[PDB]
DNA sequence: AAGCAGATATCAC
DNA sequence: GTGATATCTGCTTTGGGTGGGTGGGTGGGTTGAGGCAATA
């Protein structure tokens, strides 16, 4: 048989390559990555292109000249290097991913003299289809002998053997596929589109089909903006091909004989073996392990630090002067409590939520911008909605197929996160009824024309709203200044407010802070830990699940019969959890695993302040 | 919105005829005064590339005490006697005065800008603010969507009522 | 009517 | 006498409603009237 030089000395520097390239530790790279590759769930494997540019640069320029054609050798090279380790079925496939490509190209820049060599895009994701099995090699028994053939190639097409393997036998019309011994490898087709920087003034967007394969399949959501390594293809017009096995279904080239007296078009796809994204069953050990020793000492000494409720609070909100409360209550916000099951199913609610009351100009949205800026999972979002769906769901009518679906809202996208919502007392009816069972049930029910859901909304709501007359009147109480309905009022963990005070001291300091934000970007911000930092002690500390002790229980039943000795607003039992909930957040930052009696004093404290500036003037 | 103007029309008589005159010599313009303007465009053009494309203004210490001292008396005019003034404004001079330094193409924001965009906001807002009953000063129509003096007359008809 | 799949007789070497 | 290779024969096609809505609208067909959810 014909042996392509070519491809051979590719695949055997390719073995070398993986072999011998050493890190800066001094083992090989490699090696312990493809250690890893003796998981059933794991096929690929991960190459920088610039440690193969340093290896070997001829090797490389070959690489990215002849991708498509000599990717199968690769692939072979992986599988021998891979071959020595006993856990690896003979039958399993491996593929070769190339990471970090150092030229990018434009979408608009895939032409015909691209097809076949090794590429890197971006692109917005629009659409993902479901996967798919894809036959790679068929194994074929032969009806006249019963010989059976093996590693026949596919082309787009469904290809049967084209002369049977005896050479005794002339067969080339009757064959049989045995699904078994067939080789087959993950497909889905995604759709993407130009990203809004590279579209060019005023042009429609120019559109993309890519093709992800093993490992990479579901890997890209729409709407995400993502980088795609791999090469440019063409795919024929598979409906006017015609084989033995396959009939035709119903300008270009014509004359092959499979063509009749049809014809054949092209149309271009990408064939990405690399996805990433272009911008990019915990426990505390587990946590503890993700980090690297420099960072676990620093989480340590943060746990250590006896000023840490104030220097977390100053860290989180450094452009904002003032209000200290309301500081120390997102920050409790945003350590949580312990959400629990009972012994009959049903769940007691863990998360926080809290609520700003603010004159016009009063840094309410500087509140909500730091939260949303700093947490991972968050959602910034309006009481006053764009969509239909709201800061809950909506049911919208597909036109084309008449059916039924759900347009998820704001707290559900916020799910397991925080959910920022400004203007929050604009909220329309529909999401004001819903917003009950949202709050405290953590759930929204539908049973409307074609659905019937249940759909989950574990979220902390912080939440900012102005004052019904649009100036806060310190003789009312803040029922009276607000339109917020008891039953919603009483879902709230912590109120807070911020009163325009007509101060020149005040005024010169709120002056002062933001000109030198302005005048010193960089300068102005001092923390004493920064956000990544926080970041990490935040993940550390939700890890926790302090118990409450007997004392706590003790002043916690105290706290809460005088509470109500004291006082349509009332005390009820959601005032109790709350206390609870609070109790255990300020035990859970300290990454401490009892409440002390000391955390239920200081969340009594707030809450106390909480209640008596809901009732009095 | 940094800046809300109001274009009224006037009663005048003697605005009629100066814009009566405009329009007609313009109905009557020639054309190389409109190759003329067309040139003054492109020029416009290329300056507002150019400003984009090198210069980036930042506030000197003098400027910063401007502002600073500018926002405090904005506020001082309504504790006088109600609120004239809202931090958010502060920010909006910012913007104005830096604004400024780059039509000069100059890297440093001076008290001229300022002066120039406290001067060009207090225009505005004397265009814009206005209560058509008693005065100015009052800016809680924008913050709060009522006229302060609605909402004392709207106070006392509740009171009323509730007599 | 138009064209591919299958069957089969037929030239040529 | 075997390997092409030229001739002959039978299948089914078309989009279509006598080929079904107990095939399915991700296999593809204007226009109007009729329920929904969100709407005002
Ligand atoms: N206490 C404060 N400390 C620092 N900056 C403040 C303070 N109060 C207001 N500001 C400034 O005011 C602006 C914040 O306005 P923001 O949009 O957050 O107000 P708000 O409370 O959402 O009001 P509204 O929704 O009515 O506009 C920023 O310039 C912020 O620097
Ligand atoms: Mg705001
Ligand atoms: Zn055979």
């Amino acid at each position: 048989e014909v042996r392509d030089e070519v491809a051979e000395k590719c695949q055997k520097l390719f073995l070398d390559f993986l072999e011998e390239f050493q890190s800066s530790d001094g083992e090989i790279k490699y090696l312990q990555l493809a250690e890893e590759l003796i998981r059933p769930e794991r096929n690929t494997l991960v190459v920088s292109f610039v440690d193969l540019e340093q290896f070997n640069q001829q090797l490389s320029t070959t690489i990215q000249e002849e991708f498509y054609r000599v990717y199968p050798y690769l692939c072979r090279a992986l599988k021998t290097f891979v071959k020595d380790r006993k856990e690896i079925p003979l039958a399993k496939d491996f593929y070769v991913a190339f990471q970090d490509l150092p030229t990018r190209h434009k979408i608009r820049e895939l032409t015909s003299s691209r097809i076949g060599l090794l590429t890197r895009i971006s692109g917005q994701v629009v659409r993902t289809h479901p996967v798919h099995p894809e036959l790679v090699s068929g194994t074929f028994l032969c009806l006249d002998c019963q010989t059976v053939i093996r590693d026949v190639e596919q082309q787009f097409k469904y290809t049967q053997p084209n002369i049977c393997r005896n050479p005794v036998c002339a067969n080339r019309r009757r064959f049989l596929l045995d699904t078994n011994k067939s080789r087959f490898v993950d497909f889905q087709k995604v759709r993407i589109q130009e990203t809004q920087a590279e579209l060019p003034r005023g042009s429609i967007p120019r559109s993309l089909e890519v093709i992800l394969r093993a490992e990479a399949v579901e890997s890209a959501q729409a709407g995400d903006k993502c980088d795609f390594t791999g090469t440019l293809i063409v795919v024929p017009d598979v409906s006017k091909l015609s084989t033995p096995g396959a009939r035709a279904e119903t300008e270009g080239i014509r004359g092959l004989r499979a063509l009749g007296v049809r014809d054949l078009s092209y149309r271009l796809v990408f064939l990405a073996c690399c996805v990433a994204p272009t911008n990019p069953e915990q426990t505390a050990e587990s946590i503890k392990n993700q980090m690297t020793v420099k960072e676990w000492e620093k989480v340590f000494e943060m746990s250590q630090d006896k000023n840490l409720y104030h220097n977390l609070c100053t860290s989180l909100f450094p452009t904002i002067h003032g209000n200290d409360e309301v500081k120390r209550g997102v920050l409790l916000m945003l350590f949580g409590g312990v959400p629990k099951t009972t012994g009959e199913g049903t769940s007691l609610r863990g998360d926080i939520n809290v609520c700003i009351v603010g004159d016009p100009s009063t840094a309410k949205s500087q509140f909500l911008k730091h939260v949303e800026e700093f947490s991972p999972r968050a959602v910034y979002t309006s009481g006053k909605a764009s969509s239909a769906a709201g800061l809950t769901a909506a049911v919208v009518r597909d036109e084309e197929s008449h059916e039924f679906v759900i347009e998820a809202g704001a707290l559900m996208l916020a799910d397991n996160g925080v959910c920022c919502i400004d203007e929050f007392d604009k909220m329309d009816v529909r999401d004001q009824v819903a917003i009950h069972e949202a709050m405290e049930q953590q759930t929204i029910s539908i049973t409307k024309a074609g659905v019937k859901a249940t759909l989950n909304a574990r979220t902390s709501i912080l939440a900012a709203a102005n004052p019904i007359s649009g100036h806060y009147d310190r003789s009312k109480s803040l029922k009276q200044n607000i339109n917020l309905s008891a039953p919603i009022m009483s879902r709230f963990d912590l109120f807070f407010i911020l009163v325009d005070e007509c101060n020149e001291v005040t005024d010169y300091a709120i002056a002062r802070r933001i000109v030198d934000l302005h005048s010193r970007i960089e300068e102005s911000i001092d923390r004493v830990y920064s956000l990544d930092d926080i970041r990490r002690y935040l993940l550390f500390a939700r890890q926790f699940k302090p118990k409450i002790s007997k004392e706590s229980e003790d002043f916690i039943v105290e706290q809460y019969k005088h509470l109500r000795q004291r006082d349509s607003w009332r005390i009820t039992v959601r005032q109790l959890e709350s206390m609870i909930r609070l109790s255990e957040a300020m035990a859970r930052m300290h990454c401490c695993d009892e409440v002390q009696p000391k955390h239920v004093k200081e969340a009594f404290r707030l809450l106390n302040k909480s209640i008596i500036r809901v009732e009095t003037p | 919105f940094d800046l809300i103007f109001l274009l009224l029309d006037p009663q005048d008589e003697a605005y009629d005829r100066r814009l009566a005159h405009h329009l007609v010599a313009l109905y009557y313009q020639s054309e190389e005064q409109a190759e003329e303007e067309l040139l003054d465009m492109a020029v416009l053009k290329d300056y507002i590339a150019y400003a984009h494309s090198t210069i980036m203004p930042r506030l000197s210490e003098e400027a910063s005490q401007a502002l600073i001292e500018a926002y405090v008396d904005m506020r001082k005019i309504g504790s006088s006697r109600m609120v004239s003034a809202y931090p958010r404004q502060l920010e909006s001079l910012i913007r104005l005065a830096e604004a400024h330094a780059k039509v000069r193409l100059s890297n440093k924001v001076e008290a001229i800008d300022v002066e120039e965009a406290k001067r060009l906001h207090r225009e505005a807002l004397k265009q814009s603010a206005t209560d058509p009953r008693t005065g100015i000063v009052d800016i809680s129509i924008l913050t709060t969507g009522m006229s302060a003096t609605s909402r004392k007359r709207k106070e006392e008809l509740a009171e009323a009522l509730k007599k």
